[PDB]
C-alpha cells in the first residue's frame, strides 16, 4: 500500500537545539463506520471443542477475505504428548468440500 | 512360539514390535483407569520402591501354578477353570470380556451348590458394582462433584468380591470330594 | 577494622499467588536498600516466587508499594532476579548454598564466596515452630539450614554471616547453629503465632509486613559514608510499634557488635592503596539471500504417498505354513 510518512531529523539544528526540544503532536480519532479501512486478506483463529475430562478436539480457522484470487499458506503446530492424537481424525473443509494438502 | 515371531519380523522388517506389546504389559506405563488393580496403585507411588512392587505384582500371576498343580493332579479341568479365573483377576490391563470366559464355566460345577455358602451376598455385590462404574465415573469426569477415590473404592469392591467367589467354588470341590470318599 | 574484602547477599521470597503480595514486597525493599549502599547486582542473588508487579490484577503496573501513599515504589527502575517462579525450590537454594550445582549453570546464578566474604541472608514467608515452606508443597527444617552452614564453613567460603528472617514463630530457625561467626536476628518467639491483616483499599492486599517495615526505615537514613554499628539495628521495631517481639543470637561470633559497622554487611566499602611502583617500557560470485516460502521445492521435498500393501514374501510364508499344517492331520 502506498503511505505517507512524516520525517523529524533529530541531527538537523534547525529542529532540535539547546535551547528548544521536540514534543510532537497528532489529531485522531476513531473514523466513522464508513472511510473504515477494509479488513485485511488473511486472519486466523483457535479454539476447542467439546466438555468434559476425557475426549475434545482442537479447531483453527482460516479467512481469505480477497475477492478473487486464491493463494497458499504453510502451518506449523506443536502439541505436548500428554494430549494424544488420533491423526486418522483430521479433516480440512473449505465451503462444505474437502480440501486435499499439498504436502504434509 | 518361535515360527510366529519369525514371522511376524517380516510384515515390517523390524523387531519394534516386541517392546511396544509385551513390554507395554510388563511394565504397565500408562495410567488410565480400568476395573484392575495397578492403575490408581502406580499413579499414588513412592518412585523409591516402584520396581520392587512391579516384580511383585506380576509374581503373583505365575505364582500359584505349581501348588495348584500339585494339589488338582487329577482334575485338569476344574485347575483349568481356576487359572483363568486368577488370570482375568490380576491381569495388568483387565476387561470384562476377560472375566466373561470363566463365568462360563458356572453351569459345569452347579451340582456342587449344596456345599456352596455366602454366594447370594457376592452375587449381589457384583452386580451392584457393575451398575456402579459407569455412574461414578460420570460423576467423576463430566459433573465434577466427585473424585477418583469413589472409583478406586468400587474396584476394590469388585476384585473383592470375585476372589471370595473363586474361593468358595474351590472349597466345595474339596469338601464333595471328601465325602464321597470318606461317607456323607 | 573487620578484615573482609568483598560483599555478597542472598534474598529470598516463598510465596505464591496475589494475595501474597507482602513477603515480595519486603523482598523488594531489603533488595533496593542493599543497592543503595554499594553491593554490585553480580553479588546478589535474589530468588522471588511469584511476579506481583507486572500482575494483571495489579492496579498500577510495574509498581510494588510499601505505605498507601504510595511514595515510594520498591521494584524500582533498575532491577534483576536470577531465579523466577518455577526455578524457586527447597532443592535449588540448598544447591546454591552448598555450591553442588548442575555444571552446565553460569555465573550469575551462583554465589561464588571465599575466605574474605561477608555474606547477608534474609529469608520471608509462611512459616511454623521449626519450618518454613516453600509454595505450598514442600518446606525446609531448621537442621537441614544449619548442615548447610557447616558445609560452607568447612570449605572456607565466608569470613561472618548475618541471617534474618521475617515469619511467624521464626526464633526456631536459628536455634540449632553451630558454626563460628554467625549473627542472626528473628521478628517473633516461639509462642507469637498470629499473623495481622489489614487490606490496602486501592490495591486491595495487605502491603507490608511490621518489622522489615520499621528495619527499612532505620536503613533509609543509613548512608555510604555512615558509622552505624550492629548494636542499633538490635534495638528496632520494639514491643509496642510491633506487637510481637524481635531476638538476636550472637554467641557464635567473635566480636563485639559495638565495633561492628552496619555497612559491613549492607554495604560496600574497599580497601584502597595508592600506587607509586612504575615498570620501565621501551616505546566474485555474488551472494545472495533466501527464499521464504519456496512452494514447488517444498512440495517435491517429499516423495508421493502411496498406500501400504503387505510384502508377498510374508503371504508365501503364511499361506505355506497353514497347509503344511493341514497335510498332517488329513494328509
Ligand atoms: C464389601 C467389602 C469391601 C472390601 C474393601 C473395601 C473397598 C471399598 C469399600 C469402601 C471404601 C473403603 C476404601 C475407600 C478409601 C478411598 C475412598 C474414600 O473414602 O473417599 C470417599 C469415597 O466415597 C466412598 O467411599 C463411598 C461412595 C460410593 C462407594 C460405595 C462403597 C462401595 C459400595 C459397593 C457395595 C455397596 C452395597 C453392596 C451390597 C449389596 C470420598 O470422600 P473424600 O474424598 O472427601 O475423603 C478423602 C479421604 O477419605 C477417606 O478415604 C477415608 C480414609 C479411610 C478409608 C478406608 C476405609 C477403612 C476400612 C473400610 C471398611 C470396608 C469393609 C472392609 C472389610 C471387608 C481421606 O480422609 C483424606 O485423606 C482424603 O484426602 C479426602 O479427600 C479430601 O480431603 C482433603 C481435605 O478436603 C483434601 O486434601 C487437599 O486439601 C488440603 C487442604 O486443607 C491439603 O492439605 C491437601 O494437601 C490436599 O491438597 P490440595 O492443596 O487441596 O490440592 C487440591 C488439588 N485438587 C482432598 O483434596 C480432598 N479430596
Ligand atoms: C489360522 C489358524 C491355524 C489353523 C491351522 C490349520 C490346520 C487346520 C486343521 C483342520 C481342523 C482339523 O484337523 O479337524 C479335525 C481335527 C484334527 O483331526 P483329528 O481327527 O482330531 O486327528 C487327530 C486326533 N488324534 O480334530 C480335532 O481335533 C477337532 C477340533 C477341530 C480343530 C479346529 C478346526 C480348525 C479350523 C479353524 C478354526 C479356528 C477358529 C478361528
Ligand atoms: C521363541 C522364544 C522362546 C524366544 C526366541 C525368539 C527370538 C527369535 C526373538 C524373541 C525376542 C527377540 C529379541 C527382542 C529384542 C531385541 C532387541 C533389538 O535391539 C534393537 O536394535 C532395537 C532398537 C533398535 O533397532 O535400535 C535387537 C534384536 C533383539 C535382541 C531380538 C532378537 C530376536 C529375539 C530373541
Ligand atoms: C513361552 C516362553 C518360552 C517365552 C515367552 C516369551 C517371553 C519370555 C518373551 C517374548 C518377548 C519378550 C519381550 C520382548 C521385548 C522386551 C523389551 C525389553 O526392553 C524394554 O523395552 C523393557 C521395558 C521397559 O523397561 O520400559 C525388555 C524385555 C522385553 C519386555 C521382553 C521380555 C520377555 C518376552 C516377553
Ligand atoms: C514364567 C516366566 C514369565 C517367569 C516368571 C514370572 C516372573 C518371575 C517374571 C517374568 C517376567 C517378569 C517381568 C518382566 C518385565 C518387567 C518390567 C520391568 O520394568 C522396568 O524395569 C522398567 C522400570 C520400572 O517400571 O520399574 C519391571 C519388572 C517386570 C514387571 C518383570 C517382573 C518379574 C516377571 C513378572
Ligand atoms: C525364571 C522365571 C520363571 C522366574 C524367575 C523370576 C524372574 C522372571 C524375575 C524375578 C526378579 C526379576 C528382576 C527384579 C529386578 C530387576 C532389576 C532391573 O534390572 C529390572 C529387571 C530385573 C533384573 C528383574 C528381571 C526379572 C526377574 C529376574
Ligand atoms: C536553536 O538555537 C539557535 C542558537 O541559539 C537559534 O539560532 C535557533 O533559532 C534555535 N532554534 C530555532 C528556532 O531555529
Ligand atoms: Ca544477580
Amino acid at each position: 500500500t502506498r503511505k505517507t510518512y512524516a520525517i523529524y531529523d533529530l541531527l538537523d539544528t534547525a529542529m532540535i537545539n539547546n535551547s528548544r526540544n521536540l514534543n510532537i503532536q497528532l489529531k485522531w480519532k476513531r473514523p466513522p463506520e464508513n472511510e473504515a479501512p477494509p479488513v485485511p486478506f488473511l486472519h486466523a483463529q483457535r479454539y476447542v471443542s467439546g466438555y468434559g475430562l476425557q475426549k475434545g478436539e482442537l479447531s483453527t480457522l482460516l479467512y481469505n477475505t480477497h475477492p478473487y484470487r486464491a493463494f497458499p499458506v504453510l502451518l506449523l503446530d506443536t502439541v505436548p504428548w500428554y494430549l494424544r492424537l488420533y491423526v486418522h481424525t483430521l479433516t480440512i473443509t473449505s465451503k462444505g468440500k474437502e480440501n486435499k494438502p499439498s504436502y504434509i | 512360539l518361535v515360527v510366529i515371531i519369525c514371522l511376524s519380523f517380516f510384515l515390517l522388517s523390524s523387531w519394534d514390535f516386541i517392546p511396544a506389546v509385551y513390554g507395554f504389559i510388563l511394565s504397565v506405563p500408562d495410567l488410565t483407569p480400568n476395573i484392575g488393580l495397578f492403575w490408581y496403585f502406580f499413579a499414588e507411588m513412592f518412585e523409591h520402591f516402584s520396581l520392587f512392587f512391579v516384580c511383585v505384582f506380576q509374581i503373583n500371576v505365575f505364582f500359584y501354578t505349581i501348588p495348584l498343580a500339585i494339589k488338582l493332579k487329577e482334575h485338569p479341568i476344574f485347575f483349568m477353570f481356576i487359572q483363568i479365573a486368577v488370570i482375568a483377576i490380576f491381569k495388568s490391563y483387565p476387561t470384562v470380556g476377560d472375566v466373561a470366559l470363566y463365568m462360563a464355566f458356572f453351569p459345569v460345577w452347579n451340582h456342587l451348590y449344596r456345599f456352596l455358602r455366602n454366594i447370594f451376598v457376592l452375587t449381589c455385590i457384583i452386580i451392584v458394582c457393575s451398575l456402579l462404574f459407569p455412574v461414578l465415573w460420570h460423576l467423576w469426569i463430566y459433573a465434577g462433584s466427585a473424585n477418583s477415590n469413589f472409583f478406586y473404592a468400587i474396584t476394590l469392591t469388585f476384585n473383592v468380591g470375585q476372589i471370595l467367589l473363586i474361593s468358595d467354588y474351590f472349597y466345595a470341590f474339596l469338601r464333595r470330594e471328601y465325602y464321597l470318599t470318606h461317607g456323607l | 577494622r573487620s578484615g573482609h574484602t568483598n560483599n555478597w547477599a542472598v534474598l529470598v521470597c516463598t510465596s505464591r499467588f496475589w494475595f501474597n503480595y507482602r513477603h515480595v514486597a519486603n523482598t523488594l525493599s531489603v533488595y533496593r536498600s542493599v543497592k543503595r549502599l554499594g553491593i554490585p547486582d553480580s553479588h546478589i542473588v535474589l530468588m522471588l516466587a511469584d511476579d506481583m508487579a507486572c500482575n494483571p490484577r495489579n492496579p498500577k503496573p510495574a509498581t510494588v508499594f510499601s505505605h498507601k501513599n504510595m511514595e515510594l515504589n520498591v521494584y524500582g527502575d533498575d532491577v534483576e532476579v536470577d531465579y523466577r517462579s518455577y526455578e524457586v525450590t527447597v532443592e535449588n537454594f540448598l544447591r546454591v548454598l552448598t555450591g553442588r550445582i548442575p555444571p552446565s549453570t553460569p555465573r550469575s546464578k551462583r554465589l561464588l564466596s571465599d575466605d574474605r566474604s561477608n555474606i547477608l541472608i534474609y529469608m520471608t514467608g509462611h512459616g511454623g515452630n521449626g519450618f518454613l515452606k516453600f509454595q505450598d508443597s514442600e518446606e525446609i527444617t531448621n537442621i537441614e539450614l544449619a548442615d548447610a552452614f557447616e558445609q560452607m564453613w568447612q570449605k572456607r567460603r565466608y569470613n561472618e554471616l548475618l541471617f534474618i528472617i521475617d515469619t511467624c514463630q521464626g526464633a526456631s530457625m536459628y536455634e540449632r547453629f553451630y558454626s563460628p561467626n554467625i549473627m542472626a536476628l528473628a521478628s517473633s518467639q516461639v509462642g507469637e503465632d498470629s499473623l495481622s491483616h489489614q487490606p490496602d483499599p486501592a490495591i486491595g492486599v495487605h502491603l507490608m509486613d511490621r518489622y522489615t517495615f520499621y528495619v527499612l526505615e532505620f536503613l533509609e537514613e543509613i548512608n555510604p559514608a555512615s558509622q552505624t554499628n550492629m548494636n542499633d539495628l538490635f534495638q528496632v521495631c520494639p514491643k509496642s510499634l510491633c506487637v510481637s517481639t524481635p531476638g538476636h543470637r550472637t554467641d557464635l561470633f567473635q566480636r563485639d557488635p559495638k565495633n561492628v559497622l552496619i555497612t559491613d554487611f549492607f554495604g560496600s566499602v574497599r580497601k584502597v592503596e595508592i600506587t607509586t611502583e612504575t615498570i620501565k617500557l621501551q616505546q566474485m560470485e555474488p551472494l545472495k539471500y533466501a527464499e521464504q516460502l519456496p512452494v514447488a521445492q517444498i512440495i517435491h521435498q517429499k516423495p508421493k504417498l502411496k498406500d501400504w500393501h503387505p510384502p508377498g514374501g510374508f503371504i508365501l510364508g503364511l499361506w505355506a505354513l497353514i497347509i503344511m499344517v493341514f497335510f498332517k492331520t488329513y494328509g
